C-alpha cells in the first residue's frame, strides 16, 4: 500500500534519475551478480562481465518495466502481468531474488541522488520495490 | 567468512573514511524509518512518530554509535566473527529475541547508508565485499539461533 | 493470485474443518510457540502453557478472521483491513512472523485432514496462508 | 543445534515408524508442487506438468530417497551436522547454488509429510523437536554460503 507521499517521492526519485534510468539498470544488475552470486544462474547465456551490451540492454528493459510501473503506479498488477507471467512461468525466479536485485537497485539510486535519497524517500523507494516484487512473485501455480 | 585481499583491501579503506559519530545513528535511523517494526524494539526511546524525529532523536543517534562499535570491532577480527560476536548474540536472540532477517536488513542498510555517503567510490565490486561483511555479521549474531 | 481451482480447495478444506475451527486455531497459536519462540514475545500478558484458555479464545478469533477471508476470498485486503492496521501499526509484528504462523497452520490441518491434505490443496492452503499474509503486511509506514 | 533428551527421544521414535522409501519422495513431490520455481533444478526429470505428474514420477520418488537418506545420517549425528553435510554443502551451494531459503522450505514440507502421515501423534512438542532438526539441517547445508 502506497501512500500518496510515497508516490510523490518515487516520482521525485524517477525524475532526477532521468535519462539515467538504463545506464542505472545495468549498474543495479552488475551489483546483483557480484555482490549475489547465486543469481548469476538465471543468465547463463549472458557475459556478465563489467561492460557487457547485454547487461547494458538488459538494464535498459528493467529501467523500463519500473518507470511503467511508476506511470501506472495505482494498477500495477495490471501493467506488470505479462511480466510477472515470464518471470515465474517461463523462468521460474526464486522470489528470494527479488529482493536481491531490489536491494542492488536501492544502492544505485543512493549511490547517485545524494540530495534524494533521504530517509523517507529511501523508505517510500523500499515500498514501491517490494510492491513490484510481490506483483512479480503472484504468478506462480 | 573469508574476504579476498582485494575485498578486505577494499573494505579497510572505506571504512578509514566512515565517521563513526554518524554511520551508526544514520543506519539505526533508517531502519526504524524504513522497517518500522523494528520500532518494537526501542519504546523506551522517545519521539519516533516521523523520519525527522527518528533521525534526530539523540538516543537513535547514541545507540547506533555502539551498534557500529561492533561493526568496527566484526572488521578488525573477520576470520573470528562467532567469538566477536558471541555475547551479543546471546543478548539479541536469548534475551530480546529479534528475529534474524532484522540482522540482514540492517547491513543492507548499512550498505545504502555507506552508498549514499560514497557515491561513485562505492563501486560494485566495493558493495560486493560490504555484502559478504554484513552477511557474516548477521550469520554470528544469529548464531545462538542455530 | 489464488485460482478458481485454489478456492475450491480451500472452501473445501475450510468445509471438512468444520466446527472444529477454533479448536484448531489454538491449536498452531501452541505450534508456533513451541517451535519459534521468538514470536511469543508478542505475546508476554498471555499464559501459553498448554489448555491456556487465552489460547483458545486467541485461536477462536484467528480462526474467524481467516474463515472471513474465504468467504470473501475475492475482497482480502477490504476484509483484512482492519485486522491489517492492528498488526502493522499497533503491534508492529515482524512480516517473517506471518510465514511461521502460516506453516503451523498448514500442519495443524495435515495433522487433522489425512484425506483432504493433498498435494493440490497442500498447495492451495499455502497460496491462500501467503495472500492473507501479503494483507497483513501490507500496511507498515 | 542441541536437542533436549525429550526432543532427540521425540525425533527418533517417530523416526523409526517412517517409511523412508516413501516420505522423501512425497517431500520432494509437494516441493516442487508447492514452490514450482524449484522445478527449474529438475528439468531433465520429464513429466512434473501436473501435481499427478510430479508425485508419480519415478525420478521424482528415486531422487527424494536420497535425499531422506540424508536427513536420516543427520538425525544419526545431530551433534556434528556441518561434518555430515560438507561435501552435500559444496554440491547445492558451489555448484547448484539454490538458494538456501528452499532448504527450510524443504524442511518445513517434510514437517508437514509427517504432520499428515502421523496426525495425532506429531504432537506440537513433537513438531517442535522436529523444527530444530530442519532447521540445523538447512543450516548445515547452507555453510558454504556463510
Ligand atoms: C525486481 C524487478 C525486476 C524487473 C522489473 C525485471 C524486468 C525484466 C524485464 C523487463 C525483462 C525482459 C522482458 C522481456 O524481454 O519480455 C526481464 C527478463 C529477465 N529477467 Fe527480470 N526483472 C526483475 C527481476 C528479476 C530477477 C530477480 C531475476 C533473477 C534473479 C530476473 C531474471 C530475468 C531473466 C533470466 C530474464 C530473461 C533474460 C533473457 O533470457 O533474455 N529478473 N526482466
Ligand atoms: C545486525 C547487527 C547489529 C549489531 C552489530 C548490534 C549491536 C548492538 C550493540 C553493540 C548493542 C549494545 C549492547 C550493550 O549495551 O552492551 C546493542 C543493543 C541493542 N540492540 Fe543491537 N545490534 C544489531 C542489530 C539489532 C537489531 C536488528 C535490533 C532490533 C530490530 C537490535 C536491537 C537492540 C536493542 C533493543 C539493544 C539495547 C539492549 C539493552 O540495552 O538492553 N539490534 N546492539
Ligand atoms: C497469519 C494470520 C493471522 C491472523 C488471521 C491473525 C488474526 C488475529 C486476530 C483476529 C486478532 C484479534 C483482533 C482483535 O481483537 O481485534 C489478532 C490479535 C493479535 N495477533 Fe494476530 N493474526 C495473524 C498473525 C499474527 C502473528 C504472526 C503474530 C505475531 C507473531 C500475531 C500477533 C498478535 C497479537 C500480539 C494480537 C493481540 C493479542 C492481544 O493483546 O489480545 N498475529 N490476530
Ligand atoms: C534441504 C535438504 C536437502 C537435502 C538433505 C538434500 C540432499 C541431496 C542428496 C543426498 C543428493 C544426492 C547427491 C548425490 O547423488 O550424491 C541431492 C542431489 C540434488 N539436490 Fe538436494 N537436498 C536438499 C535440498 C535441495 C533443494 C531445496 C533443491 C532444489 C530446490 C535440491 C536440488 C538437488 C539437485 C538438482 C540434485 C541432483 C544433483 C546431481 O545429481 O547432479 N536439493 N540432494
Amino acid at each position: 500500500v502506497l501512500s500518496p507521499a510515497d508516490k510523490t517521492n518515487v516520482k521525485a526519485a524517477w525524475g532526477k534519475v532521468g535519462a539515467h534510468a538504463g545506464e542505472y539498470g545495468a549498474e543495479a544488475l552488475e551489483r546483483m551478480f557480484l555482490s549475489f552470486p547465486t543469481t548469476k544462474t538465471y543468465f547463463p547465456h549472458f557475459d556478465l562481465s563489467h561492460g557487457s551490451a547485454q547487461v547494458k540492454g538488459h538494464g535498459k528493459k528493467v529501467a523500463d518495466a519500473l518507470t511503467n510501473a511508476v506511470a501506472h503506479v495505482d494498477d500495477m498488477p495490471n501493467a506488470l502481468s505479462a511480466l510477472s507471467d515470464l518471470h515465474a512461468h517461463k523462468l521460474r525466479v526464486d522470489p528470494v531474488n527479488f529482493k536481491l536485485l531490489s536491494h542492488c537497485l536501492l544502492v544505485t539510486l543512493a549511490a547517485h541522488l545524494p540530495a534524494e535519497f533521504t530517509p523517507a524517500v529511501h523508505a517510500s523507494l523500499d515500498k514501491f520495490l517490494a510492491s513490484v516484487s510481490t506483483v512479480l512473485t503472484s504468478k506462480y501455480r | 567468512v573469508h574476504l579476498t585481499p582485494e575485498e578486505k583491501s577494499a573494505v579497510t579503506a572505506l571504512w578509514g573514511k566512515v565517521n563513526v559519530d554518524e554511520v551508526g545513528g544514520e543506519a539505526l535511523g533508517r531502519l526504524l524509518v524504513v522497517y518500522p517494526w523494528t520500532q518494537r524494539f526501542f519504546e523506551s526511546f522517545g519521539d519516533l512518530s516521523t523520519p525527522d524525529a527518528v533521525m534526530g532523536n539523540p538516543k537513535v543517534k547514541a545507540h547506533g554509535k555502539k551498534m557500529l562499535g561492533a561493526f568496527s570491532d566484526g572488521l578488525a577480527h573477520l576470520d573470528n566473527l562467532k567469538g566477536t560476536f558471541a555475547t551479543l548474540s546471546e543478548l539479541h536472540c536469548d534475551k530480546l529475541h529479534v528475529d534474524p532477517e532484522n540482522f540482514r536488513l540492517l547491513g543492507n542498510v548499512l550498505v545504502c547508508v555507506l552508498a549514499h555517503h560514497f557515491g561513485k567510490e562505492f563501486t560494485p565490486p566495493v558493495q560486493a565485499a560490504y555484502q559478504k561483511v554484513v552477511a557474516g555479521v548477521a550469520n554470528a549474531l544469529a548464531h545462538k539461533y542455530h
